[PDB]
């Protein structure tokens, strides 16, 4: 359904 | 519609995550990991140094705690 | 980054350890404590607080190896 | 000069 992807990187 | 859940602006939360100091960013990873439920989509690629999260998969209470933490530490 | 170890990657990796495997990190750091290391074990509070920059390079490498092996 | 990590139970 709804999604909000966040890629937290070093 | 995908940018707000439980009255938490997820894009604003994501912008705030970028401003955290590196040691306070680890605290966000800890808060997510310590409260993980199966419905939460969380991937920690350890050797690559990337922590991938679907913010819409998180429960409203955890999103509110993450947003409070991000405001407190930026 | 200190030595060959990315401290942020090490910290991210420490978060992925299971609770029983975290005990091995506390053991490894405590067993290798030097004065220059900043390490606090608040036992009654259940907190183990470390400055990763204060750790010697050999210990950081063994910690990183442990984290890769147990995640 | 510091990178503080807090491991908590």
């Amino acid at each position: 359904s709804r999604s909000f992807m966040v890629k937290i990187r070093t | 519609a995908s940018t707000v859940k439980g009255s938490v602006d997820l894009e604003k939360l994501a912008f705030g995550l970028t401003k955290l100091n590196e040691d306070d960013l680890v605290g966000v990873v800890q808060m997510v990991t310590d409260n993980k439920t199966p419905e939460m989509n969380v991937t920690n690629n350890v050797e690559e140094g990337e922590f991938i999260i679907d913010l819409y998969s998180l429960p409203e209470g955890l999103l509110k705690s993450l947003w409070d933490y991000v405001k407190k530490n930026t």
